[PDB]
RNA sequence: AUGUUC
RNA sequence: GCCCGGAUAGCUCAGUCGGUAGAGCAGGGGAUUGAAAAUCCCCGUGUCCUUGGUUCGAUUCCGAGUCCGGGCACCA
RNA sequence: GGCGACACACGUGCUACAAUGCCCACUACAAAGCGAUGCCACCCGGCAACGGGGAGCUAAUCGCAAAAAGGUGGGCCCAGUUCGGAUUGGGGUCUGCAACCCGACCCCAUGAAGCCGGAAUCGCUAGUAAUCGCGGAUCAGCCAUGCCGCGGUGAAUACG
RNA sequence: CGCCUCCUAAAAGGUAACGGAGGCGCCCAAAGGUCCCCUCAGGCGGGACGGAAAUCCGCCGGAGAGCGCAAGGGUAGAAGG
């Protein structure tokens, strides 16, 4: 079970394009950081793909933080030419994404699974990963 | 009323002497 | 003319306005003409002043009721509720708190009806 | 008038407050502020004319004359489409509110609706205070009267009252008891 | 009208019982065969039993139940 | 003036 | 999958301009009859597709899609 | 504990729809009974219930009992009302040793309802309808408004 | 298919594409001249018929109220009541 969707209460109109804004992010508010690699937009799918294998690859349970938003789905007109409207639509929405954004901080579990958390976490992704320290907090 | 009491239409279809039926 | 919580009336002999009212025992009626003697052939209107007074006062002081009626109303059958009185299960079930008959007739706390249905082919008599 | 607030208070209620709490200024002691008068009910243009027929008897029954407040348009309304009026208003602070008073208290109050207690509580928490109504003739100059009327009406309050401090303070002076 | 002046109605045995514990103490609870009793304050709290004739309803016995009697506190019959 | 079942 | 037109109670269907919702049937129950079918009698069970708007107000003006019907897709 | 269980459908009885309905001081008149360990006169405490107490008849003189429906004067002005009972609280009662479920009441307070019921289905040609009552059995004491029994009043009407 | 507010639009001003989200073809005698007058939305609570919401008073809170009807700007030294 658990089928729905999540995309802000509503709507928020349905337009933009993109950047690239080189990157982003500040130190943290948990444990073993789970650091970026890859500038794009990102699928609600991709996401789900990876918290997964590591959950219940995190038996007794897992836990880590999870920094960012869906902001524009987007268009890709289905079949033939070119012209209006705006397929695509209630299709994909994607997230903020910076190179080397942060993403995530793992805790509870030690560098036994928080480790892997991360080393499968990206896997799961084409772009990879490392982890926490200090920075500031 | 009929199936009421405090008089007489009542104390009759029911039995009931009281101070409704002494004398002195 | 308030010889308790606004006594509103007014408008005919002491023998037409009287115990039409609420918490009313027509004794103490015949003593306000009995221990003394505000006798009834006085119309309301012209109810001697001396009469209306002594009379308001009367029982507006010191006699506790109408308000205070309501008062044991609860004590009664919600202090029934509050503890473990079968005919507690009555009052506070819509049940008329008198322990009579049954199936027979409800207008005493709740009242009207709400119907279901019967066995398939359910006659009459 | 010169009778009882007047050389009541005034000769009377400070020679206590005096020991009776310390107290520093007098400008700035249990004082008082305001009398408010207000209405309202639920009904508009009902032929437009009974609306009319409150406005005759009530204001005057007081013993004076205040501003209106009635229609708004003939819309839905969640609360009723009537026109949409309100009710009415005026306040006062002259002997108007001196004696005026004196009477509707003393007299009016415990022919009430069920004597034996009184309403110290519904307070707010500084010269504040609120209680609603639905009475008529329980008034001292008005009583009975215009049985052919009938309605609902309700009063607010205002004094220094850094709480209902001052205020109950006000309530045992001169009688205004504690509901028990 | 509570009528029956003195006298009223009680037992024999279940007499017995309560002056053993306002006597001895309060000692245990205890428990009811049958029914048909007025109440009493020397006694209350004091709990037992109370087999209704189908099936056991014993009275954490309070004061609310003043000098009434078992007649009223006594549930019974089915129902829901 | 109009009317069906065991 | 373009557009026009299409989702009332059990369902067969109304509702020219918004603010006190229907009928036909339906079924419920009384009054029938030997019993039963044809009655006479009286009622209430609808969030009028969820969701999102104006307006104070929306079943009726406004979109979204799940779906519903008509027309829809030719030389090439 | 339990057939004296509750959400609703038919019956058959007692009453409000009240202003020929209202009440009282008082004042007038039937039959059938039925009386034993039975009907209790009658004075009264008691506003009362009850009960005390005590005679008859030893039994058609002694009991039920007086009346009821009336008379009258004296007293409201169709209001859903000097209407009305649901009802709801209690205070005493009383046979039963004892009455919570369910007792039968002396007495205090309560105002559902409702202006006469769709479609219908009910007796009865003379006292006939209709009405106000009194006593029978049963139960030890009961909600028997039962069916049993007797009368002070007493209409209509029927082409066919 | 004529025009109305913002986006696109790359900070003067312009700027295009069967690109996104909204609109008008009316109305006004008063919704108009003119002069003295407020405050707001609203959060609190005190408080009949007041469950948000009947309504009213003190606190705070300057515009988010609001100013024929879209959007936008202006605006409480208000057009605005």
């Amino acid at each position: 079970m658990l089928m729905p969707r999540r995309m802000k209460y509503r709507k928020q109109q349905r337009g933009r394009l993109k950047g690239a804004t080189k990157g982003g992010d500040y130190v943290a508010f948990g444990d073993f950081g789970l650091v970026a690699l890859e500038p794009a937009w990102i699928t609600a799918q991709q996401i789900e793909a990876a918290r997964v294998a590591m959950v219940r690859h995190f038996r007794r349970g897992g836990k880590i933080f999870i920094r960012i938003f869906p902001d524009k789905p987007y268009t890709k007109k289905p079949l033939e030419v070119r012209m209006g409207k705006g397929k695509g639509n209630v299709e994909g929405y994607v997230a903020v994404v910076k190179p080397g954004r942060v993403m995530f901080e793992v805790a509870g579990v030690t560098e036994e699974q928080a480790m892997e958390a991360l080393r499968i976490a990206g896997h799961k992704l084409p772009i990879k990963t490392k982890i926490v320290r200090r920075d500031a907090y | 009323g009929k199936g009421d009491r405090r008089t007489r239409r009542g104390k009759i279809w029911r039995g009931t002497y009281g101070k409704y039926r002494p004398r002195k | 003319a308030r010889i308790a919580g606004v006594e509103i009336p007014r408008n005919k002999r002491v023998d037409v306005a009287l115990t039409y009212i609420y918490g009313i025992g027509k004794a103490r009626a015949k003593e306000a003409l009995e221990k003394t003697g505000i006798n009834p052939a006085t119309r309301v209107k012209d109810l001697t002043e001396a009469e209306v007074v002594r009379l308001r006062e009367y029982v507006e002081n010191t006699w506790k009721l109408e308000g205070e009626l309501r008062a044991e109303v609860a004590a009664n059958i919600k202090r029934l509720m509050d503890i473990g009185c079968y005919r507690g299960l009555r009052h506070r079930r819509g049940l008329p708190v008198r322990g009579q008959r049954t199936r027979t007739n409800a207008r005493t706390r709740k009242g009207p009806r709400k119907t279901v249905a019967g066995k398939k082919k359910a006659p009459r008599k | 008038l010169d009778l009882a607030l007047k050389r009541k208070y005034y000769e009377e209620v400070r020679p206590e407050l005096i020991r009776r709490f310390g107290y520093q200024n007098v400008w700035e002691v249990p004082r008082l502020e305001k009398v408010v008068i207000n209405q309202g009910l639920g009904e508009a243009k009902e032929d437009a004319r009974i609306l009319e027929k409150a406005a005759q008897e009530l204001a005057l029954i007081t013993g004076q004359k205040p501003a209106v407040t009635r229609a708004k348009k003939s819309i839905s309304n969640f609360k009723l489409r009537k026109g949409m009026p309100i009710g009415l208003r005026v306040t006062l602070r002259r002997d108007r509110m001196w004696i005026f008073l004196e009477k509707l208290l003393n007299v009016a109050l415990p022919r009430i609706r069920d004597f034996r207690g009184l309403n110290p509580n519904s307070f707010d928490g500084r010269g504040n205070y609120n209680l609603g109504l639905r009475e008529q003739l329980i008034f001292p100059e008005i009583t009975y009267d215009m049985v052919d009327a009938l309605r609902g009406m309700d009063i607010a309050v205002v004094t220094t009252a850094e709480t209902d401090e001052e205020a109950r303070a006000l309530l045992e002076l001169l009688g205004f008891p504690f509901r028990k | 009208p509570r009528s029956l002046k003195k006298g009223v109605f009680v037992d024999d045995h279940l007499l017995e019982k309560v002056l053993e514990l306002n006597a001895k103490g309060e000692k245990r609870l205890i428990k009811t065969w049958s029914r048909r009793s007025t109440i009493v304050p020397e006694m209350v709290g004091h709990t037992i039993a109370v087999y209704n004739g189908k099936q056991h309803v014993p009275v954490y016995i309070t004061e609310n139940m003043v000098g009434h009697k078992l007649g009223e506190f006594a549930p019974t019959r089915t129902y829901r």
